RNA sequence: GGGCGUGUGGCGUAGUCGAGCGCGCUCCCUUAGCAUGGGAGAGGUCUCCGGUUCGAUUCCGGACUCGUCCGCCA
RNA sequence: UCAUCUAGACAGCCGGACGGUGGCCAUGGAAGUCGGAAUCCGCUAAGGAGUGUGUAACAACUCACCGGCCGAAUGAACUAG
């Protein structure tokens, strides 16, 4: 299932939750439809966290997951970051990024095992990304597009990538994410398509207006079948 | 009375509250089916205007269609082509008394 | 803001009001934006309606390119310049104007944001957080 | 509440899946439950549930949904709610809401009848008949997530023994079948879904995972009912015979090849019962399409295609054995369909391709199906060449040139000529030579064990410490 | 439909009445004048426009 | 703003209730040039929309459009 | 100014509200009720060649007329303080 869900009338899920393998976080200003999709898909074997980060209701555009860990941004408060480690598993490791650019949704594309970021971040946070989540790093940009998390949907079975991107761009990327992936759009031809939608090895949860075409090309990409 | 029976048919999926879409392919699938009732009937049906167009035998194989109204009885649509053939007359009167002054 | 707001905003002080000219943060290729109405402003005798961030504002490019001038475009305040207190009491301030061009349902005519933006207009607009590169 | 009335399904007197009065029926045009049952429900609540499983929009239909699982999860306040009047309706209800594209949906519908089934036992018995097959659709649904927490709960359902799970495949074959004929010939794509609100694609991906579903049904019904052939077979011969299940043959276009292998699987077990050689036309429709098939691999689709390709070999070889090659006969051109499909598929090797090559080969030898020195061969040489280029970068890599080699070496075996001796000696050097680390991975050297005489395997290591 | 007898009853007290013409009040169906003052009883009155 | 009139072919313009000519150019022929002329061409929703009539450019009503004329203060 | 009125008036209930005759023209039909004319008898306590609803035309319902209950004034149109 690519789900059909809105935040509150936003179909845009990536900006407002963060969905890995081990673990959910959706906003707390939702509303019981949007609380309802995640907890009906998901089930009880994943824990689902309403979290605010930065006190910002947009959590995945401030956040990078992985099944291993978190990266928080340094303006997360201490509350949140105690809540958020009581909450999660003792499998996962939260630590704060003390970066310039400090928005790691849209800064980082990532996934278990390969990660792309943006090309100006600092060597520091590149050797944290790679302690902490366990994930060799490249520094490239989707077609010049250098905000990848929000310009690529990206999972251990394929790739949703910007649909403006140069074929050559895309098995270059290809290539070096070992991952086949796909030009497409999301939310009645949204470019964004990291924000536009969340998606991990069983589960996509994308806005209402995404047409069928765009979900079956969802689907067909990520394998959820 | 096969009229009334088509239009009771009709008037009975309209107060389902079916969509129209629905009821032209409701009334598709039958005709492939071999529901009479239902090849009786045209498919570019008037539901807007209330009117339906149904299929009858000029010999008791052509076939002749004639529109009929929802909301009146067979027999008053009938009576309704009836008028339209009585004005017609009128106006073709109204044209020989026309005539012999319009051709001097 | 109005129609295309996802959720309230508290006040934030009024720094630009009509006429003020700021910088297009975003690659649209447009290089000032020039105020000429704030949405959802009220009515006052002799008083100008003044823009905050995250405001939604009726804006026209004075410079840049030919096909964005000469026409009104909606616009979203993504830094204000012009120190304004929050409810945690910090009073805080960038050092520039800077707007990005927007449709009247607010996704972004651009697609890369340029320097920060304020949190109190990511959360309001996604389209913006997006495509913003930091937010505080 | 409910008005108006179904004038032409009156005349009609076809039930569709139901037999207990009620069409029920996948399209959404009709088997729409009667206004005047609706009307008779015991309750207003579950009238305001009907109403909105009715409406389009999902989360209404979704909600509904949760509402009714509700009132069912209680089930001793509300056992006079759920009559025979609200089981017909299910009925009807459910058979369209599991062919839904929202999962969700779908999953519910499941466990709602399953536990209506339970709570009800005994008094479901006239409806068992309606409600068994379509519990048993889901449970044979591509998509593990529908059919696994299905399957488990009709397990429970029936307390855990396999042989009324069993026993259900046998009372119900005939129904089950009967379903199986309506998605394949009564349904159409337009039926299944609604021109307006979906495009000529879509419309086609849909019935296409329905009528997947079915096949797969088919082959389970076949492999648990050992007489079925015989007591059904006007009704196999008609849904066989019928084109839509051949359609979905094609690789050319389609998300996945599974439901591609699904038919494959059905062809073959066919075959197995002897249904397919008892039949000619229905063999020869599928024989030809799958030649088809061949043609429309093609290097753009190579790489999605590779799983599929072992599979559809091996069934050709098998088809094959029947009538002495007489498979091949039917098309004029299937000779050439098959060089051009080896050409694609060689460049792209899949684990347990060669071994699926190596059995064609071995049900074609006996009549001479490919020139063992002027077509054979090349196919074999590029192969090795291109296996060593790109070697051993890919991971399983030890895996298939093992396979290589020793299908390779059974191949030669029947030569009896040599330039094939020239050529293995001389590829196993080259392969062994430039290799990569083909000694490193112990387990590629364990699996590739040798390919010739040890003493001279000895005197090469000879000569690379005496060379310059 | 909410069922005959009962449009019958909700339609006595809601659409069977009467209105003035000149203050649009809405009277008795059997009504001869208007109860209300400012058009000074006139007996002007109409039917309520039903639907259908 | 109002009043008064107005509206025809690609262009110009004639019409009593029973759409025509010229020009432009469609073609062909004509010719010592300082290249003409002849014969057949097409062409309108009569500004538009209603009503009367049997039919309205032709009568009338409405709308549209253009041209005119007359108009604020200290 | 017209009418009705203890020989039973006007409101309210209840019952009948009929035959010649589907009166004559005209219509594919129109039988009281699309129209054109005439508009008369019988039985009556009383019932129109019809007041409406009403059907293709019927059928059906209701009327204005007469009757039981009521027992005494009432209806229409108009005028002006
Ligand atoms: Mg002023
Ligand atoms: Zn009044």
């Amino acid at each position: 299932m690519a789900t059909r869900t809105q935040f509150e009338n936003s179909n845009e899920i990536g900006v407002f939750s963060k969905l890995t393998n081990t673990y959910c976080l959706v906003a707390v200003g939702g509303s019981e439809n949007f609380y309802s999709a995640f907890e009906a898909e998901l089930g009880d074997a994943i824990p689902i966290v309403h979290t605010t980060i930065a006190g910002t209701r947009i959590i995945g555009r401030m956040t990078a997951g992985n099944r291993r860990g978190l990266l928080v941004p340094t303006q997360t408060t201490d509350q949140e970051l105690q809540h958020l480690r009581n909450s999660l598993p003792d499998s996962v490791k939260i630590q704060r990024v003390e970066e310039r650019l400090s928005a790691l949704g849209n800064v980082i594309c990532c996934n278990d095992y390969v990660a792309l970021v943006h090309p100006d971040i600092d060597r520091e946070t590149e050797e944290l990304i790679s302690d902490v989540l366990g994930v060799e790093v490249f520094r490239q940009t989707i077609s010049g597009n250098i905000l990848v998390g929000s310009y690529c949907s990206l999972s251990n079975q394929g790739g949703l990538v910007h649909p403006q991107t140069s074929v050559q761009d895309q098995e270059e990327l290809s290539s070096l994410l070992q991952v086949p992936l796909v030009a497409g759009t999301v939310n009645r031809g949204s470019s964004v398509v990291g924000a536009g939608m969340v998606v991990n090895d069983y589960l996509a949860v994308t806005g209402l207006d995404t047409t069928a075409p765009e979900l079956s090309v969802i689907e067909s990409i990520f394998r959820l079948q | 009375p096969l009229i009334e029976e088509v239009k009771l048919a009709v008037q009975g999926l309209i107060d389902q509250q079916m969509d129209w879409n629905t009821i032209e392919k409701l009334i598709k699938s039958e005709q492939k089916k071999g529901n009479r009732i239902a090849q009786l009937l045209n498919l570019p049906l008037n539901l807007k205007q209330n009117k339906i167009s149904v299929k009858l035998d000029l010999s008791s194989n052509e076939k002749i269609n004639v529109t009929i109204d929802l909301g009146l009885s067979a027999y008053a649509n009938a009576t309704e082509y009836f008028n339209i053939k009585k004005t017609s007359a009128q106006k073709q009167k109204k044209v020989e008394k026309n005539v012999g002054k319009a051709m001097k | 803001s109005g129609n295309g707001a996802q959720g309230t905003k508290f006040r934030i002080s009024l720094g630009l009001p009509v006429g003020a000219i700021m910088n297009c943060a975003d690659n649209s290729g447009a290089r000032n934006l020039y105020i000429i109405a704030v949405k959802g402003s009220g009515s006052r005798l002799n008083r100008l309606p003044a823009a905050s961030l995250g405001d939604m504002v009726m804006a026209t490019v004075k410079k840049g390119k030919p096909e964005l001038r000469k026409k009104v475009m909606p616009a979203i305040v993504v830094r204000q310049a012009k120190s304004w207190r929050r409810r945690d009491g910090v009073f805080l301030y960038f050092e520039d104007n800077a707007g990005v061009i927007a449709n009247p349902k607010g996704e972004m005519k651009g697609s890369a944001i340029t320097g920060p933006v304020g949190k109190e207009c990511a959360d309001l607009w996604p389209r913006v957080a997006s495509n913003s590169g930091v937010v505080v | 509440s409910f008005g108006g009335i179904n004038t032409f399904q009156q005349y009609n007197t076809d039930l569709g899946l139901g037999h207990n009065g009620v069409r029920i029926s996948l399209n959404y045009f009709d088997g729409l439950p009667d206004p005047s049952l609706l009307n008779s429900l015991y309750s207003n609540e579950l009238k305001l549930i009907f109403k909105s499983l009715l409406k389009r929009d999902e989360t209404t239909k979704e909600k509904a949904l949760m509402d009714l699982s509700n009132l069912i999860s209680d089930f001793n306040q509300n056992e006079y709610f759920f009559n025979d009047i609200f089981l017909l309706c299910w009925s009807q209800i459910y058979a369209k809401l599991i062919i839904s594209d929202y999962k969700v949906i779908r999953l519910q519908s499941h466990q709602i009848t399953i536990m209506l089934v339970k709570s009800l036992r005994k008094k479901i018995s006239k409806f068992l008949k309606d409600f068994i097959p379509l519990i048993l659709l889901g449970t044979c649904e591509l998509d593990y997530s529908v059919s696994k927490p299905s399957l488990n709960e009709l397990t429970e359902c029936f307390n855990k023994d396999p042989a009324k799970i069993n026993a259900l495949w046998a009372v119900f074959q005939e129904q089950l079948l009967n379903l199986v004929k309506e998605i394949v010939v009564n349904e159409n794509e337009d039926t299944i879904s609604d021109e307006r609100y979906s495009s000529k694609e879509e419309s086609e991906f849909r019935y296409h995972r329905v009528i997947a579903s079915a096949v797969l049904l088919l082959i389970k019904l076949f492999v648990h009912n050992k007489d079925v052939s015989e007591r059904n077979s006007s009704s196999l011969k008609v849904i066989l015979s019928d084109e839509s299940i051949w359609k979905l043959l094609n690789l050319k276009n389609g998300q996945n090849t599974n439901a591609y292998e699904t038919v494959l699987r059905l062809i073959d077990v066919l075959y197995t019962r002897g249904y397919m050689p008892s039949h000619k036309n229905i063999m020869k429709l599928a024989v030809k399409k799958l030649l088809k098939s061949l043609t429309h691999i093609t290097s753009k689709n190579i790489l999605k295609v590779c799983p599929v390709l072992p599979s559809i070999l091996n069934l050709l070889a098998t088809l094959d054995d029947y009538e002495d090659g007489t498979i091949w006969s039917y098309d004029k051109s299937s000779k050439e369909k098959v060089l051009k499909f080896l050409s694609v598929s060689r460049t792209s090797p899949s684990p347990g391709f060669f071994n699926a090559v190596f059995a064609l080969y071995s049900s074609t030898k006996r009549h001479s199906f490919l020139d063992y020195y002027l077509e054979w061969l090349p196919f074999w040489q590029k192969s090795v060449q291109r296996l060593n280029e790109k070697g051993f970068s890919a991971r399983n890599s030890a895996e298939v040139l093992n396979e290589f080699w020793t299908n390779f070496l059974k191949f030669a075996e029947d030569s009896s000529e040599e330039r094939v001796k020239k050529m293995v000696e001389s590829e196993i050097f080259n392969s062994l030579s430039c290799g990569k680390s083909l000694s490193e991975y112990t387990k590629l050297n364990q699996t590739l064990s040798g390919v010739f005489p040890p003493d001279k395997w000895e005197r090469e290591i000879e000569d690379y410490f005496t060379s310059d | 439909i909410i069922e005959p007898s009962l449009k019958a009853l909700a339609s006595k007290y809601n659409c069977d009445k009467s209105v003035c013409r000149k203050c649009y009040a809405r009277l008795p169906p059997r009504a001869t004048n208007c109860r209300k003052r400012k058009c000074g009883h006139t007996n002007q009155l109409r039917p309520k426009k039903k639907l259908k």
